[PDB]
């Protein structure tokens, strides 16, 4: 009954994919053209239901549309984790290299 | 194992040009890289930022590509934030900046290419140790 | 216990400096 | 005769059976502070916040120790290096909780044990004696010194001074390996040559000396019953020992005088320990020992490891793991 | 509670032995809460006393 | 703390016993 | 006045919050069609109380008081956030950022020290509606998040955590893990608390009240590993109010 | 804690005092050869 | 047996310490001759 719900996160698509609400913003570097501009906007506009929700984020020109959509393969929302969350993590989860 | 001209060519530009450097020009990127960018950047890391690095990967996927020498050159003159959209000239060491970032005024076209080279050859060599961090020293 | 042990050996030496130095043999020129 | 010159006259006795002296009349107060502190702190001290994260170190018997765990605890990393005496407090509870006894103690025992040396140089001119014993005292003096004051001062906190403890100790060590490869320092090499040096050098002259024992005992009785205190003539024949020292090795390899003799084994520990104390008080600033990480490198720039690397990674696994809780930024720069 | 509890024979200093050493404690245990007072009735409704 | 029953003993052993030794020695040695 | 940080510096005044004048005891009319804000609420807590933990049988819990034990540390300070104005006429206060949390350790007698992370982290506070003037007679009411005292980096003595860290007892490889599983599995708490703020200085023309706050929290549970206990706390508050 | 402060300031410089004053007090001539 | 284990390092106890008082009595007789 007791379980560490960071590695249950791990088994969700949190564990494959950019999760829009859980991730640390240090991961959309991964992907082209979304570090830094896109990435603090979508952190900011927080939790999403679903990962097209990405695209109504108010002010995107629609340069910033098209890489989106180019990426939303590369893209997840799951429930939002507090432990993940929490505590400024999303910014700084304390891993540097 | 030794360093041969297949070691020191590297991409000049996006459009797959490639140029191949002397063992001259990589030794003296490797001396100019410690003057002016190693304070930062040794290994190639980024001691300031560490989410960002000097891999090749990563430089492939910067906005404007900068896996190239044309594309860190012009780093080197205007750098921009990962994604292009921003200029940083301000806060980072560039021709540009050279008022404020005095050891860039010395700098030549000529030294910025060697530099340039250092950093495209030095992943080649080292593979995971370059831009690694300390798992690997 | 274990705690009352090691207070315990602890001062038996003290007292063992006390005698050591108080009541040492005392040295004699000869 | 008036009080003030009865009473100088009592300090400065020969006859009291502990020399006081005026050093002594510091040393005495607080050496006994220290010492009080110490003990009951050591039995019953309350977990203290060493690293000023709020994650109490326990440190006494009564709380989960033994002896080799047990220690004071240094007080903590958000008092760095400000004073923090009883009365600056809101209540003892909350001196126990940062690591007041601490303070108290080390600076109680610095200025007493600065005052035993003073002591030494003080007898020794009352009893006409040549004054630098005090001299050879000044190498463990400084030893303490540079882990309990100057380390802190260079880094910032008492909080990175050395515990006291047994194994707090050990981890002053192994952190300070990490954060400045002390083996590979020279100063603390030649600590080392101080105390091997040392400890040799004890093992020899005391066996030299033994092995040219005068027969003056038989087989029942302890050779030790050969020397009488205050006897005139020596115990032992040292040109039997330089006979035998000479031959060992060569004759002029040996020493055939006592006071040359004597003074070597003086100047040689204390000089290393005087050098292993200037590396800690200059590590203190940073000035740390060699660096051969990827020194060498092939002919194409792979890095060839050597020894010294090896050694990179063991300090780099002290590094990342110690106070595991308290870095939030990549650099640990004090 | 407290009334209650001196109410026990548990309590009471003549049920000890030489060789039981230690806290009362650790006999009958550390008390935690009187369970309440008992009353006994038989099948007719009559109060019964433990003697 | 669950240290071991046994180390008490151990300890009041290895304390009382060479320490009986030596006391015995030395108290016939002071009568002679 | 113009005190500077060279005045403050050392003295324990800079966890202090701003104090209005015995004679602020005005009124700062509310103007519906405005929108307003907090530009700095401070709070510094006066005293601690842990409610007992009292034995089986049931008899009541009191809150005793405690032993601060970290200093002067302990003020919230430079939150703000907008002080919305609702159709039945009530404010509504809704914390923005600020230095919105302090961990807190204060002791109980006989020595045990009950951590917490004293915090109004999400404050949502509403008046009684109908408010046309904050008065000195002026309450709000608010719940916050109480997020877990350690975060999720956190390691445990023996190098366990949640989101780094060791899942097992390994100074015990053959242990049954059964027993352990409470230490060795970290929980991530989020509960809530309830504060009031009770106006009781008013100065109508700059903007600025002052008055007490209760607040009532649970302390630190250590990740789970054991009950937190409720601690109740109260101290003063101050907050300038400029229309946005 | 001020009652504290004052006792060990009445302390500290006391004994400071013993000590500036006794080795004012003649100091070289207290050995036992040359009595200056 | 669920022994007071307290009853072994008593008993130990109470046989040493008499006695090693006896021994060390008897001992100092002897060499006084
Ligand atoms: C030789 C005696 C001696 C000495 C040198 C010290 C030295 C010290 N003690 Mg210890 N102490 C002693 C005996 C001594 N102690 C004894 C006997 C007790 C038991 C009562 C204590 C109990 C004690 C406690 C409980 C604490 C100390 C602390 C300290 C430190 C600071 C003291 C301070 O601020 O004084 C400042 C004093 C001066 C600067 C005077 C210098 C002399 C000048 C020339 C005269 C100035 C006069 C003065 C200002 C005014 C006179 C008094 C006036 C208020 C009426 C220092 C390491 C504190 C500590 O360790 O902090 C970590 C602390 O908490 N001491
Ligand atoms: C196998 C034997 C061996 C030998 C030969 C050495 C030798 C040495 N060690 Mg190592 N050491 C050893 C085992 C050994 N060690 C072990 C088992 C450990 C524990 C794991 C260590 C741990 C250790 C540490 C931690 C350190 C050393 C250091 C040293 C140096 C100083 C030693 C010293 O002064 O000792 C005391 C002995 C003397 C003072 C006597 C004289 C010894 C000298 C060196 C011999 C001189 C011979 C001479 C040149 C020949 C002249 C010929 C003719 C002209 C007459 C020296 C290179 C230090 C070092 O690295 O320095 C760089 C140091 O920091 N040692
Ligand atoms: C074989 C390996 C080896 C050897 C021989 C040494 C040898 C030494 N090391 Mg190195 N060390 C090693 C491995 C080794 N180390 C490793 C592997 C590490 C990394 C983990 C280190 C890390 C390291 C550090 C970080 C430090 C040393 C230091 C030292 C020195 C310790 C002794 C000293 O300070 O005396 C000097 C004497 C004293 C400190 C004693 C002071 C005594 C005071 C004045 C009086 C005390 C009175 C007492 C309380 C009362 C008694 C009363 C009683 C009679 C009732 C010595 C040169 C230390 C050093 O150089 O310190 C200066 C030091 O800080 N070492
Ligand atoms: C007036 C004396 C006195 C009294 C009434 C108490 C009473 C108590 N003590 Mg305390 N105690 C005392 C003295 C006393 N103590 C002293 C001197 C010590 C130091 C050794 C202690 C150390 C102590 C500890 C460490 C503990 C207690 C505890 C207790 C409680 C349990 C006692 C128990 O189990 O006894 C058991 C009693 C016996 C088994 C009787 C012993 C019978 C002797 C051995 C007979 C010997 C006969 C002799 C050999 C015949 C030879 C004669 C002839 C042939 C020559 C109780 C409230 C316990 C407690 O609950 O503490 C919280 C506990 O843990 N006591
Ligand atoms: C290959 C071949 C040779 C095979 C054929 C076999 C054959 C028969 C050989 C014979 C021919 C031959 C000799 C060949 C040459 C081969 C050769 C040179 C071998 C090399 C071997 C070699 C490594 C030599 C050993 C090195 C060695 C031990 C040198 C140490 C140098 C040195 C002097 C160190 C000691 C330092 C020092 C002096 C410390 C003093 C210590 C001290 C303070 C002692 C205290 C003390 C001293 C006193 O003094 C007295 C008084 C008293 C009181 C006292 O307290
Ligand atoms: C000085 C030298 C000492 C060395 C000689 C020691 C010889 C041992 C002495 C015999 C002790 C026998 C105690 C055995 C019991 C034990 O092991 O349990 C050890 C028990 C303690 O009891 C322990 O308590 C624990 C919780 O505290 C737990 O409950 C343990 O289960 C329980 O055993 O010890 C005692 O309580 C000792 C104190 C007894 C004092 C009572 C004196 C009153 C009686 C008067 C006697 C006068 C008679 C004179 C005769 C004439
Ligand atoms: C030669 C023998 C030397 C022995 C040294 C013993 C030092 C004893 C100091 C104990 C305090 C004595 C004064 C009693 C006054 C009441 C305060 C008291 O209860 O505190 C003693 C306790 C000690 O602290 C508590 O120790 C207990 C021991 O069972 C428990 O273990 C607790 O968990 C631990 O926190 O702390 C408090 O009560 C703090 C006071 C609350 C705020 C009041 C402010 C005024 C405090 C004045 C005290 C200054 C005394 C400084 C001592 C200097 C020593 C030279
Ligand atoms: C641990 C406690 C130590 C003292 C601390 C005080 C706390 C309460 C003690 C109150 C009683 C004091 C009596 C002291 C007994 C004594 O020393 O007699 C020894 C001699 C005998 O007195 C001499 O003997 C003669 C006369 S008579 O014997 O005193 O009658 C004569 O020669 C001369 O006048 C006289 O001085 O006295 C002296 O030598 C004077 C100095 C002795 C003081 C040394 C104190 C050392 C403290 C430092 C220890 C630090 C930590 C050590 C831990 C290992
Ligand atoms: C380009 C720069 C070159 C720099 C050179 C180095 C600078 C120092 C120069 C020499 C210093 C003086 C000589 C040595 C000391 C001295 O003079 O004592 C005076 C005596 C005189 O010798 C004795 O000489 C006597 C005659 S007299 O005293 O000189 O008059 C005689 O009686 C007796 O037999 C004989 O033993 O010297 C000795 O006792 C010899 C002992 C061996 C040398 C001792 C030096 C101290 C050892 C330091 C090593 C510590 C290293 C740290 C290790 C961790
Ligand atoms: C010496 C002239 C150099 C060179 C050749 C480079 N740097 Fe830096 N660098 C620093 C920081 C903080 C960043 C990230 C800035 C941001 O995007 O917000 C960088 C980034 C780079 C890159 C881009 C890497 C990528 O993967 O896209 C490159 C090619 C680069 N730098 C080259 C910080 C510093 C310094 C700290 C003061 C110093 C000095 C330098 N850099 C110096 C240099
Ligand atoms: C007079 C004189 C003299 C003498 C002197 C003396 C002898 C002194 C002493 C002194 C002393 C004798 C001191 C002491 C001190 C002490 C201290 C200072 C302590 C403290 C402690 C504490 C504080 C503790 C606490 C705690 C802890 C830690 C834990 C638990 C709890 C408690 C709280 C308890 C001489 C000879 C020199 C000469 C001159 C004159
Ligand atoms: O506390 Mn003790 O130790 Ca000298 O570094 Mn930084 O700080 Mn902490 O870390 Mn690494
Ligand atoms: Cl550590
Ligand atoms: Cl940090």
């Amino acid at each position: 009954e007791l379980v560490n719900v960071v590695d249950e996160k791990l088994g969700t698509a949190y564990g494959e994919k950019i999760d829009l609400n859980n991730t640390n913003i240090a991961a959309f570097i991964q992907y082209r053209g979304l570090y830094p501009t896109l990435a603090k906007l979508i952190v900011k506009n927080a939790p999403y239901e679903s990962v097209e929700d990405v695209l109504n984020i108010p002010g995107l020109t629609e340069r910033q549309k098209q890489i989106l959509r180019e990426n939303l393969e590369h893209f997840t929302v799951t429930e939002v984790e507090t432990a993940l969350v929490e505590g400024g993590d999303r910014y700084n989860n304390g891993l540097y290299k | 194992a030794e360093l041969t001209p297949e070691v020191l060519t590297v991409p000049l530009n996006s459009e797959g040009k490639t140029i191949t450097l002397t063992e001259k020009q990589y030794l003296e990127g490797k001396r100019l890289f410690q003057y002016a960018c190693a304070s930062c950047h040794v290994g190639g890391i980024t001691k300031t930022n560490p989410s960002l690095d000097l891999r090749t990967e990563t430089l492939a996927l910067a906005t404007p590509p900068r896996d190239n020498i044309e594309g860190l050159v012009d780093y080197m003159k205007n750098p921009t934030t990962y994604d292009g959209e921003q200029e940083i000239a301000e806060v980072h060491p560039s021709l540009r900046s050279a008022d404020i970032f005095p050891k860039m005024r010395n700098l030549t076209e000529k030294d910025l290419v060697a530099i340039a080279g250092h950093i495209l050859v030095e992943p080649k060599i080292l593979g995971d140790k370059w831009g690694g961090g300390k798992v690997y020293y | 216990m274990e705690t009352i042990t090691y207070v315990f050996i602890f001062a038996c030496i003290i007292a063992l400096f006390f005698f050591a130095i108080f009541f040492r043999e005392p040295p004699r020129i000869t | 005769a008036n009080l003030w010159e009865r009473f100088c006259n009592w300090v400065t006795s020969t006859d009291n059976r502990l020399y006081v002296g005026w050093f002594g009349v510091i040393m005495i107060p607080t050496l006994l502070a220290a010492t009080i502190c110490f003990v009951i702190a050591f039995i019953a001290a309350p977990p203290v916040d060493i690293d000023g994260i709020r994650e109490p170190v326990s440190g006494s018997l009564l709380y989960g120790n033994n002896i080799i765990t047990g220690a004071v605890v240094p007080s903590s990393n958000a008092i760095g290096l400000h004073f923090y005496p009883i009365w600056e407090a809101a209540s003892l509870d909350e001196w126990l909780y940062n690591g007041g006894p601490y303070q108290l103690i080390i600076f109680h025992f610095l200025l007493g044990a600065s005052c035993y040396m003073g002591r030494q140089w003080e007898l020794s001119y009352r009893l006409g004696m040549r004054p630098w014993i005090c001299v050879a005292y000044s190498a463990p003096l400084a030893s303490a010194f540079a882990v309990f004051l100057i380390y802190p001062i260079g880094q910032g906190s008492f909080s990175d001074g050395m515990p006291l403890g047994i194994s707090g100790t050990f981890n002053f060590m192994i952190v300070f390996q990490a954060e400045h490869n002390i083996l590979m320092h020279p100063f603390h090499q030649l600590g080392v040559a101080g105390v091997f040096g040392g400890a040799l050098f004890c093992a020899m002259h005391g066996s030299l000396v033994t092995s040219s024992l005068i027969r003056e005992t038989t087989e029942t009785e302890s050779a030790n019953y050969g020397y009488k205190f205050g006897q005139e003539e020596e115990t032992y024949n040292i040109v039997a020992a330089h006979g035998y020292f000479g031959r060992l090795i060569f004759q002029y390899a040996s020493f055939n005088n006592s006071r040359s003799l004597h003074f070597f084994l003086a100047a040689w520990p204390v000089v290393g320990v005087w050098f292993t104390a200037l590396g800690i008080s200059t590590m203190a600033f940073n000035l740390n020992g060699f660096n051969f990480n990827h020194s060498v490198i092939d002919a194409k720039g792979n890095v060839i490891n050597t020894w010294a690397d090896i050694i990179n990674r063991a300090n780099l696994g002290m590094e990342v793991m110690h106070e595991r809780n308290a870095h939030n930024f990549p650099l640990d720069l004090a | 509670e407290k009334l209650a509890f001196y109410d026990y024979i548990g309590n009471n200093p003549a049920k000890g032995g030489l060789f039981r050493t230690g806290p009362m404690n650790k006999g009958d245990g550390i008390a935690q809460a009187w369970k309440g007072h008992a009353v006994f009735r038989n099948k007719e409704g009559e109060e019964l006393f433990v003697r | 703390m669950e240290v071991n029953q046994l180390g008490l003993i151990a300890t009041a052993l290895f304390v009382l016993v060479p320490s009986v030794f030596l006391i015995i020695l030395y108290v016939q040695t002071e009568s002679q | 006045q113009t005190l500077t940080y060279d005045d403050i510096v050392g003295t324990g005044l800079a966890n202090k919050c701003p104090t209005l004048d015995d004679t602020a005891r005005g009124a700062y009319p509310i103007d519906s069609s405005q929108t307003y804000r907090i530009a700095r609420l401070c709070l510094q807590p006066t005293t601690f109380l842990v409610k007992e933990e009292p034995k089986n049988k049931r008899q009541e819990a009191e809150f005793v008081p405690t032993k601060l034990v970290t200093r002067e540390t302990t003020s919230l300070d430079q939150i703000q956030g907008e002080l919305k104005v609702n159709s039945d006429g009530s404010l509504t206060f809704v914390e923005e950022d600020g230095i919105d949390f302090q961990p807190v350790t204060v002791q109980m007698a006989g020595g045990e020290r009950i951590p917490l992370l004293f915090t109004v982290k999400n404050l949502v506070a509403s008046t009684q509606p109908n408010v046309t003037s904050i008065t000195t007679s002026t309450d709000f009411k608010g719940e916050f998040n109480v997020p877990s005292y350690r975060t999720a980096n956190f390691l445990d003595p023996k190098g366990r955590g949640l989101a780094s860290g060791y899942d097992s007892a390994i100074a015990l490889p053959q242990a049954k893990e059964e027993e352990l599983a409470r230490a060795n599995v970290k929980r991530f708490s989020l509960t809530k608390g309830q504060i009031s703020l009770n106006v009781a200085k008013v100065d109508g023309r700059t903007g600025e009240i002052a008055g007490t706050f209760e607040s009532e929290q649970l302390s630190d549970d250590d990740m789970g590993a054991h009950e937190p206990h409720e601690v109740k706390i109260q101290g003063v508050f101050y907050a300038s109010i400029e229309p946005a | 804690m001020e009652t504290l402060k004052i006792t060990v300031y009445i302390v500290v410089t006391f004994f400071v005092l013993l000590f500036v004053f006794g080795f004012l007090s003649g100091d070289p001539a207290r050995n036992p050869k040359r009595k200056d």
